[PDB]
RNA sequence: GGAGGAAGAAGCCCUUCGGGGUGUAAACUCCUGAACCCGGGACGAAACCCCCGACGAGGGGACUGACGGUACCGGGGUAAUAGCGCCGGCCAACUCCGUGCCAGCAGCCGCGGUAAUACGGAGGGCGCGAGCGUUACCCGGAUUCACUGGGCGUAAAGGGCGUGUAGGCGGCCUGGGGCGUCCCAUGUGAAAGACCACGGCUCAACCGUGGGGGAGCGUGGGAUACGCUCAGGCUAGACG
RNA sequence: AUGCGCGCUAGGUCUCUGGGUCUCCUGGGGGCCGAAGCUAACGCGUUAAGCGCGCCGCCUGGGGAGUACGGCCGCAAGGC
């Protein structure tokens, strides 16, 4: 039901006794493209290892896109760490209009037309966890109207 | 590669029995070999790589029953083999992988050479499979379900998407089951010139079929009027396309003037 | 800075500096040469590099590249200089141009004959 | 100068079923029932997982091929689509049926775009009763598209048309095969077509 | 040039020496006719000028084409130019042979000392196409002068401190003025260019007709919430 | 290695110096742990490096270099 793709993969050392160990990591992002999303950081000894890992922290820490004609209902700039993100509506026939990280994790949300833009430290970690708390601080008309009016 | 639970699902459809045996082309590494070995009693392959071969010579020393054979697939004697490996077996199965570009020519080879087979598993492509199990009266019917019909009974058993490969292709994959009859549904009195007919008729899908038959043939023009005649004899339309027709139709033109 | 400040001082610009003043603002120069020789690149690297000391039409003097597999270039060559720098090479920021002048398309070139001159071999 | 010399090399390269020669494709030749792999030497080799810009480039170059216009002419094109009113996508597509050797190939006078363009280009064809010679021609709703009165005698004209008797013309066109001619009604619809593509990865390669 | 056209012609390259790549490309069959040859042949040009008018408004009469025998029409007509860059990552597209920190490549990272998908050649493949690359300059990416939209404990950045001039900013409760501010009407914002619609060159570039939009400024008339000013009161800032 | 002024935002503990109805309550200083919050991190956290407003000073990659020329100051070294 799920599908699969990965951010990026990189191998990381440390120090040992007269020697280097190297383990990976892997940036996992899953969808279902239908409002709901979920990403994922795995750390192992191996790559394949590393890609279960990943994809299973990604099966629970969970979000879902209040999508609207495949758009977001309203602007938003996120700052996480020294990264910033942009996020802006577009109208139908527009396209994603993002990096590869911010393109991947929108993609599978089922955002289909949206203007996106990178601000300060563009490291892919730090950008995929703004993009992340980006769209779980999004709200629609109906819940600003439940919250206000009650 | 593929997914090691629908090989299971194609040996199934093979009935493969602990007393039948199996010829196989093209094993590669040998997924397929290994999951028939288990459920079949005699296993040989034709395979020439040099390359893939010391993995297949591997994967495959578990079993006593498979044998490799380093011999060009349609530079053999087929009868000489099924004779001289097949003396035990009850009934004799293959089921094979295709590589492409030269599936249908193998297919045709084995067909033609009457081997004493009960039937032909084989992945094939979805495209060719359609083509080869065709009623009369399709889109997609053609030469190629008349010479497959004269030598069996086809039918598609199941589909593969495109999906279920980790290397993604660009086609699709079906699985076709192709049970040997006990001799041709209908006497030919040239196999030769039924062959040429057939080819001839389908040259061209618009045109109608008196049109093909009149020119297609090398020597049609010289005898124009003998073919309207003949074909009227036969209670056959000229105007008619060469689609509609069925194999008896075509046969009983194939008899007309030889 | 406070918008005061902004009003009472402003913002400065950058000013781009060219990476090629001996051309003064033009595509191409002629020149010609008075020293060919060879040189050394720095120290990750280890070749010969033929190098052309040109005097141009504008009053500098600078050294220009010589590229391809072979050249026939004198002393009085005259010559069409080019922008470009070679990193390794610590003072050449130009090239030269490949059959123009004096210097002609190396020869027997196959596959980038754009540059390099070479007119192109006609085979029967 | 369009692109001259082998075709179904691209049936190939793309992955997918391009209706680029005529009817040779539609029998076991199309060079797709056979060798079904990308042309070359490394066409059955394993495939590294393709880049975006790779996924977006093959898309575009798909659409493109299926039409047979330069990158140039293209490119116009979808800067007037992008610039008109409604989604881009499906005004793009509308403008590049709405070309002349486009209709005439869909109407079923030729049995591929590459002769449709060489009929229209000999001018063989006539738009609203008057010679029109151009591939480029760009063709309203309410224009009636025939064959020139010299030309009906052709046997190629002929032998086309005698095909298309008793076959449905797309819903955005009618036909009238006795007189040989046509009428444009309006502008096709984005699931009229039946095009392999998905136009977002188009818009997305053009965005950049 | 188009359609048809082999489980696949030779040549060349690769190879595990079984074939596989160029590749329906070709060779061939049928078909349409860029160029070329005959016969016509333009729109742009109706006025000035005369004829009855009145010497007017009306109505008739001819003369005038560089472009040019060009564009364009009507017949007859032969398959009839393809190049350039790149293929290590950025960035689409991989294998042999030659040389061994040499000859070279290089926009950055860097590649070259026996494997080198990075140099040269070949095969093959991508991109564009009568064009394709290189150099020079401008904007962008550069949120890398940060008004929108950056910062100053340790990365560059708080003056060595105080007093204080100009300047900048400033508590709350009523009034008057209407300078800033906002709104309405009107004049201007030429033509061309930009946008939209329609139309004429066989289409498009190109051009024409029409419709708006438009920062800003002048004039006339309205509002007083905030900033400003002029009057009066208060004590929560400050001073005694 | 932290410009000045004002307002708001949990507390606990030690200490210096005032006042009251005196074991506690209420001002003004000097430190230590820490809510929320901020930071790239170390850490800051009613004595903010938090949330804000007002005004001034300064930054635009490293080296060359606080160097060269010019000007002002000083007897000179030298300083801006
Ligand atoms: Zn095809």
């Amino acid at each position: 039901d799920f599908e699969e793709k990965m951010i990026l993969i990189r191998r990381t050392a440390r120090m040992q006794a007269g020697g280097r160990r190297f383990r990976f990591g892997a940036l996992v992002v899953v969808g279902d493209r239908q409002g709901r999303v979920g990403l994922g950081f795995g750390k192992a000894p191996e790559v394949p290892l590393a890609v279960q890992k990943a994809g299973y922290y990604a099966r629970r820490n969970m979000v879902e896109v209040p999508l609207q004609n495949g758009t977001i209902p309203h602007e938003i700039e996120v700052e996480f760490g020294a990264s910033k993100i942009v996020l802006k509506p577009a109208a139908p026939g527009t396209g994603v209009i993002a990096g590869a990280v911010p393109r991947a994790i929108l993609e599978l949300a089922g955002v289909t037309d949206i203007l996106t833009k990178e601000l300060g430290s563009r490291n892919p970690i730090n950008i995929a966890y703004a993009t992340m708390e980006a769209l779980r601080q999004l709200r629609t008309k109906a819940d600003v109207e439940r919250l206000r009016k009650g | 590669l593929i997914d090691t639970n629908i090989l299971n699902r194609i040996v199934d459809h093979a009935e493969v029995t602990e007393k039948t045996g199996v010829i196989e082309i093209g094993p590669g590494i040998g997924a397929l070999t290994e999951q028939l070995a288990k459920r079949a009693k005699k296993v040989v392959a034709f395979e020439i790589d040099q390359r893939l071969l010391p993995i297949l010579k591997d994967t495959l020393s578990p079993y006593e029953n498979v044998t490799v054979i380093h011999q060009d697939v349609l530079k053999a004697d087929v009868k000489s083999v099924i004779e001289e490996q097949f003396q035990d077996c009850d009934e004799i199965m293959v089921v094979a992988n295709l590589p492409y570009y030269v599936t249908t020519p193998i297919i045709m080879k084995l067909l033609e050479e009457h081997l004493p087979l009960k039937g032909i598993v084989v992945m094939l492509q979805k495209e060719v499979a359609e083509r080869m199990a065709a009623d009369p009266s399709s889109k997609e019917y053609g030469s190629l379900s008349i010479a497959v019909q004269f030598y069996t009974e086809a039918k598609t058993v199941m589909i593969v998407p495109k999906t279920v490969f980790v290397p993604q292709p660009n086609v699709d994959s079906a699985v076709i089951r192709l049970i040997l009859r006990d001799g041709p549904a209908v006497d030919v009195e040239n196999e030769s010139f039924f062959f040429q007919l057939i080819k001839a008729s389908f040259a061209q899908r618009r045109k109608t079929l008196l049109n093909n038959l009149v020119n297609n043939l090398p020597e049609g023009k010289a005898q124009k009027s003998t073919i309207e005649q003949v074909l009227e004899e036969t209670n056959i339309d000229g105007k008619r396309r060469g689609e509609s027709l069925s194999i008896e139709e075509f046969a009983a033109l194939s008899n007309g003037l030889y | 800075p406070t918008i005061n400040q902004l009003v009472r001082k402003g913002r400065e610009k950058v000013r781009k500096k060219s990476k090629v003043p001996a051309l003064k603002g033009a595509p191409f120069r002629r020149g010609v040469c008075t020293v060919v020789r060879t040189v050394t690149p720095k120290k990750p690297n280890s070749a010969l590099r033929k190098v052309a000391k040109v005097r141009l039409t504008s009053g500098y003097e600078v050294t220009a590249y010589i590229p391809g597999e072979g050249h026939n270039l004198q002393e009085h060559s005259v010559v069409l200089i080019r922008g470009g720098r070679v990193k390794d090479l610590p003072g050449v920021r130009y090239h030269i141009v490949r059959g123009v002048y004096d210097a002609a398309g190396v020869k027997d070139r196959k596959k980038s004959r754009s540059k390099y001159g070479t007119k192109k071999p006609k085979e029967a | 100068g369009r692109y001259i010399g082998p075709v179904c090399r691209l049936c190939r390269r793309e992955g997918v079923k391009l209706y680029l020669k005529g009817e040779r494709c539609y029998s076991p030749k199309c060079a797709m029932e056979r060798r079904p792999y990308p042309p070359g030497q490394h066409g059955q080799k394993r495939a590294r997982r393709p880049s975006d810009y790779a996924v977006r480039l093959r898309e575009k170059q798909k659409l493109r091929r299926i039409y047979g216009i330069s990158e140039r002419q293209f490119r116009n094109l979808f800067e007037e689509a992008s610039k008109k009113k409604g989604v881009t996508g499906s005004v793009f597509l509308g403008l590049l049926e709405s070309r002349l050797d486009n209709v005439v190939y869909r109407l079923g006078f030729a049995v591929s775009r590459r002769q449709a363009r060489q009929l229209v280009r000999h001018g063989h064809i006539t738009v609203n009763g008057r010679r029109v010679d151009l591939p480029s021609y760009r063709v309203r709703p309410g224009d009636e598209i025939a064959v020139a009165e010299k030309s009906r005698n052709l046997e190629l004209i002929r032998q086309n048309l005698e095909a298309m008797k008793g076959r449905k013309v797309g819903p955005w066109l009618s036909l009238d095969v006795e007189g040989m001619k046509g009428k444009f009604l309006r502008l096709p619809d984005r699931e009229d077509l039946a095009l392999p593509v998905n136009e977002q990865l188009v818009i997305e390669f053009y965005s950049r």
